[PDB]
């Protein structure tokens, strides 16, 4: 099984900044990384698949990046509404393994 | 036929798609000796049509099928077998050795081109009438590659597109014009596409048209039109927002004609399209993200209008089954007023997605144009990955 | 033969039946790679006769044969293989895809018709000279179906009967006349039969005759005579009390000519008959209740006299062995003064009756008319359901 | 072709070697029914080229393959199968029985010669147009032997060399000239070679040339040039210090033309060479000591200059894979100005070196002359001796 590893487990930036969030995995998953965002008391939603393709209606300000084992979601212009847990998820082989989430606190 | 072919008809009115041929190769391969193939195509002779594909020198059930996911090995040939029979160890004919091919018949006999070697000392040999006649070394020493489907001839001239260089960069694609096996001429990629990979082609009214892969930065499709007589050509993109490559972004309301519609990076899948105005049909996977399902959609004037949408569909295979490569072919020698347009769909099985088995192979499924509006079925490879365990 | 055929002879005197060909497909399928078939037929070319049947895309012994009892799947083709060889993965040629067929040769080349799809969006494609040439959508969206045996041609014209609608109701049967693949004409069922299902046919003296299935309310048999030239036809029933469908009631002393002889409901089995006056022969199962045994009985004037009885028999297969479908065929191209009349018998095996194995497949057995009165043997499929466990 | 062949062209410029055909016979034989062969050759017809080899009457995986290391048995035939298919039980054609062969086509049809029997009552039968026409008894009752590769014809005349006597002694080699199957003439070995064993041949400009085995006392190679018209011949050695037999001593700076270059005793391996002046190429194993790897080296003027060295190479197969026999063949009937020169390499597997399996069989690998300087790949048999355990 592939193992999506996330660290840190909490992250904070102020309003208007950039933040970057590290998701890595066991072996080369060939960019097939998905990003979700789950805001407190809400379903997750699909941000990004193939580590870079923004899903319908997620804004330009969420950028996808990665390769091999190593992936990073970057948010820019950190709005007040961006506090949530971000989750990565492998989609190269079954079973689809998710990272453990990362809290984004806005400083 | 003792005289070379001319493309003298145009396409017939494509109003639905009937079934032409489906080998059940993987269902039959849990118990006959079928070879592990990948990259299929189907190409006709004046006297028969036959499926083709790259072999991996091992049967589905034998021990050496473990790892057939590797694209390139010195154990792969271009093999043919009769329509809807399996590529089996005993009915399969070998055409030429190596890991990327393209073959087509010139009216008189057939040409077949095989590419071989290491990634930086790879080499093409153009066979014609089952004898080797020309060889081509790499011009850029990075995995020299050609069509993976039927090439098309007019008056003794068959254009082949090749690409050598990277599927991430700028790569150096180069169109050749063979006649009877020899290099008549060749040309560097002219026109607007960024990168050209792996085309599938067709012919109507003395024009050879090709739909291809922008594996570099495109989710839309570079298309190459070749004049077999002038031995000349352009490239451009399909204007329609209905994107056919895969992985894909969502479909825009307004796609782009002359540059890669962006969203996905360094990834593609081989695919086709019939571009004939009001009578245009675009095939694409149902999945945005992976090779699942196959849909055929009428999108009138897709190549030109940058705001075109489907006016009709047809599901070749459900999103809950698997798809893969797709390319076109036509029975050029087939009595009538026009050309019955056809395509195949590679059904891929095994790894990386169904990883419980250590192999990867596939099935052909194949349809041709019916002018009547026929009802639709959807066409699964059909095997249960659990009986091979 | 470079010129279309004409039916210019009449039947030869049928005085006994010799063996023509029996594949031992199921006996050979416990150890070679035979495909699971069902619905066989046998049809000749000017140059060879070959068995046909619908495949189920899997071998007897492979794991996907489990459940081949399902009539319809997108994994069945019409396949041919040489006389008395098994339909094996490696010698079997595919003719066209789908679950109900009918094929015949017009003197020049052969036509083959395959029906496909879901029950309410099924579609027929008429192949001719191994190229598709016509397609037909459903006219009533309920399991569009055609002969399951050899169709017959005269002067370029080959009648096919089709049925779409239910085998419980009124259904809409429709006779087509193709020539070279195109729809020449077609006709709705004219004459006295209630429902027409699944015919088998033959030709003598410029007349194509057909014996069929009244799956609705008949234990006697609707018979269709077609004039290939006038492109016209009638339906009626076999008058004789000797009932040939199965399941069956006991035989009356006086059957009925113009309506379904009643007793059994919504059930049948495909079967044939040679209707030629004093020289008439009716095949039927020995079992009243199920597909066991096959008997051929001389019943002189069976089609007309409503009080006709056997004057002679011949057991093709014992009641303590299994039978199944049956249809007719003739070597139209075969030197002589008259037509040697022939038939096949599907030997069905597996489920639902021999349910210890999870599959259902069969054997052909086949006989042709001998004018001498030859001794008789009875001809078992032959396999032991216990060696597959 | 209805008229006998003439050798009217010379060799083409050999600047690199492309791939012509490789069956993956041993990789496919862990799961299809492939026969255990050894001693392959490849010879063309006007209409097709096909691989040949001696069979051992058993499949790789069946129990009787245990001990196929024994050269001679009354269970071996000369069999052919299409290019790059495996010699499989079902596609393999038998040519004639016995344990040493040589076959070639005379323009009109083909001859095939098989030798058979015990070592001291062995016998050759020359088949021609698949009928036996001449027989030859032993002239020295010690394992009468002929080429193990394509023999070559000119104007109806095909020289064959045979040897009977020991591969340790003086043995009695004898050149025959057949025409249409009959003994036209024959000659005792004339010229400077000590012992002649097992030649491989070729033809250019009305000359049939042969490179052979000095199994007696030579690590260099006796070469026989035959004038098919005069029906006459000489023997000599390859002058070049690059030694091609194997096992081998190190290469001298100055080899010897007219006597066996010494170092190794009673051992050899079948091998070839194209001797054409500046355009000469010598194939040899990479291993000094055993059958590993295969290299092709340009050694200009090798037959004559006693101080010649490589000016260019090409590795056919790495030293860390296995090689074996090698002989030459050419598509004599192949359109062009010159002769595309070709060779095969027997990939041997099993015992005695990979002794974990009880059998010994092999693969063909085969290349032909490219005038362009193509990149190189190396071509492994490919099977894992561990999946047969
Ligand atoms: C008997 O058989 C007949 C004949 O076979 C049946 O008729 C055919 O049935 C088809 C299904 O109804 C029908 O197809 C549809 O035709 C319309 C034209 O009015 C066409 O627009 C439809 O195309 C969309 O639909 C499929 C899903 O059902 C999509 O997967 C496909 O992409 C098309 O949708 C996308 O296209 C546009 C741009 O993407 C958007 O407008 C649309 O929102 C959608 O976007 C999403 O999907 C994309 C990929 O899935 C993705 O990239 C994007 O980001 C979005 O996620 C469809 O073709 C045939 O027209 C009809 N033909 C005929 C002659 O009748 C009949 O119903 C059967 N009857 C019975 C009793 O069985
Ligand atoms: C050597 O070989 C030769 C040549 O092969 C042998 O000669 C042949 O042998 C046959 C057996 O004797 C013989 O057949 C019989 O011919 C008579 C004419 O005189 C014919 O009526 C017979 O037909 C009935 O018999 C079988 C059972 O044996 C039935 O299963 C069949 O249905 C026929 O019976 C039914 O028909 C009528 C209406 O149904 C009724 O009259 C009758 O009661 C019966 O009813 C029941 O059966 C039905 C189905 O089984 C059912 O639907 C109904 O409800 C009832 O339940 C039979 O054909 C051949 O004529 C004869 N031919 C020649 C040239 O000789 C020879 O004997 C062999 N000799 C040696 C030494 O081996
Ligand atoms: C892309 O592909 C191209 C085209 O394929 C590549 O180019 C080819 O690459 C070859 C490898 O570099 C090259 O071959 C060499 O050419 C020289 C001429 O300048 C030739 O002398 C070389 O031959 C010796 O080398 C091999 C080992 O590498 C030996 O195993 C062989 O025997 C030759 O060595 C022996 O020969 C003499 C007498 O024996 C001695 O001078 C020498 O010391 C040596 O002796 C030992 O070896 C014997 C057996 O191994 C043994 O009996 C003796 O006792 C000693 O132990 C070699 O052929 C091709 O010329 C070149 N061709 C072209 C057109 O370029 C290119 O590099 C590739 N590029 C990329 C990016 O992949
Ligand atoms: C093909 O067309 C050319 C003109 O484009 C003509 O000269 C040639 O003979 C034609 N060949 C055939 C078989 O139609
Ligand atoms: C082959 O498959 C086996 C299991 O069947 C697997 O463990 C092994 O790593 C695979 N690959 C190779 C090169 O053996
Ligand atoms: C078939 O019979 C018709 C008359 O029904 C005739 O015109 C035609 O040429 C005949 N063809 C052959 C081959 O007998
Ligand atoms: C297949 O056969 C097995 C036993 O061999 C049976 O238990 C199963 O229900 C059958 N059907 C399917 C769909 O697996
Ligand atoms: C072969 O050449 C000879 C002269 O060596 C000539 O007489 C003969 O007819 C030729 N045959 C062919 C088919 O070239
Ligand atoms: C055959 O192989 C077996 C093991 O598979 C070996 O023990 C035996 O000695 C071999 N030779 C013969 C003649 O049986
Ligand atoms: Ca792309
Ligand atoms: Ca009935
Ligand atoms: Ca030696």
């Amino acid at each position: 099984d592939i193992v999506m590893t996330q660290s840190p487990k909490f992250m904070s930036t102020s309003v208007g900044d950039r933040v970057t969030i590290t998701c890595k995995a066991s072996q080369d998953v060939s960019t097939a990384v998905v990003w979700y965002q789950q805001k407190p008391g809400q379903s997750p939603k699909l941000l990004i698949y193939w580590a870079s393709t923004r899903h319908i209606g997620v804004p330009d300000r969420f950028a996808g990046s990665g390769s091999g084992t190593d992936y990073t979601l970057t948010i820019s212009s950190v709005q007040a509404e961006d506090l949530a847990l971000y989750y990565c998820q492998q989609h190269y082989s079954p079973p689809w393994t998710f990272g453990g989430g990362t809290k984004l606190e806005i400083k | 036929i003792r005289d070379f072919n001319n493309l003298t008809k145009g396409l017939c009115t494509i109003n639905s798609w009937h079934i032409y041929g489906k080998d059940n190769a993987v269902r039959i391969g849990e118990d006959s000796d079928v070879l592990v193939t990948r990259e299929p195509y189907v190409s006709c002779d004046p006297d028969e049509c036959r499926f083709y594909a790259l072999s991996q020198g091992t049967t589905i059930r034998g021990k050496h099928s473990n790892g057939t996911i590797h694209d390139r090995s010195q154990y792969r040939a271009l093999i043919s077998w009769p329509l809807s029979s399996p590529p089996t160890v005993y009915n399969s004919r070998v055409e030429c050795i190596g890991w990327s091919s393209t073959s087509c018949h010139d009216g008189k006999t057939r040409m077949s081109i095989c590419i071989s070697g290491p990634n930086n000392n790879a080499s093409a040999v153009i066979w014609y009438n089952r004898r080797p006649v020309t060889e081509i070394n790499t011009w850029a020493r990075n995995i020299l590659r050609t069509q993976e489907s039927e090439c098309v001839c007019h008056n003794g001239v068959c254009p082949v597109v090749f690409t050598d260089g990277s599927a991430t960069g700028p790569a150096e694609t180069r169109i050749y014009y063979f006649k009877e096996g020899k290099i008549l001429k060749w040309e560097p990629l002219a026109g607007t596409a960024k990168h050209i990979e792996e085309c599938s082609c067709y012919g109507e009214r003395a024009e050879i048209t090709c739909t291809c892969r922008d594996n570099w930065q495109g989710s839309n499709r570079p298309v190459i039109r070749i004049d077999p007589v002038a031995m000349t050509h352009t490239s451009q993109y399909i204007c329609s927002p209905v994107l056919t490559d895969n992985p894909r972004p969502n479909d825009p309301t307004v796609g782009k004609c002359n540059d890669p519609y962006p969203g996905n990076n360094n990834n593609g899948v081989k695919g086709f399209s019939y571009l004939d105005g009001v009578n245009t049909w675009l095939g694409r996977t149902i999945s945005r993200a992976s090779r699942s399902g196959y849909e055929m959609l009428k999108v009138p004037n897709a190549l030109t209008d940058d705001k075109s949408k489907p006016t009709q569909g047809q599901t070749i295979v459900l999103n809950t089954d698997w798809s893969g490569y797709s390319g076109s072919f036509m029975d050029y020698w087939a009595e009538g007023e026009c050309y019955r347009a056809c395509f195949y769909v590679e059904l891929i099985r095994g790894r990386p997605k169904e990883d419980k088995v250590w192999w990867t192979s596939n099935s052909i499924v194949s349809m041709c144009s019916s002018t009547e509006f026929l009802g639709q079925w959807d066409w699964p490879d059909g095997a249960k990955i659990e009986y091979f365990l």
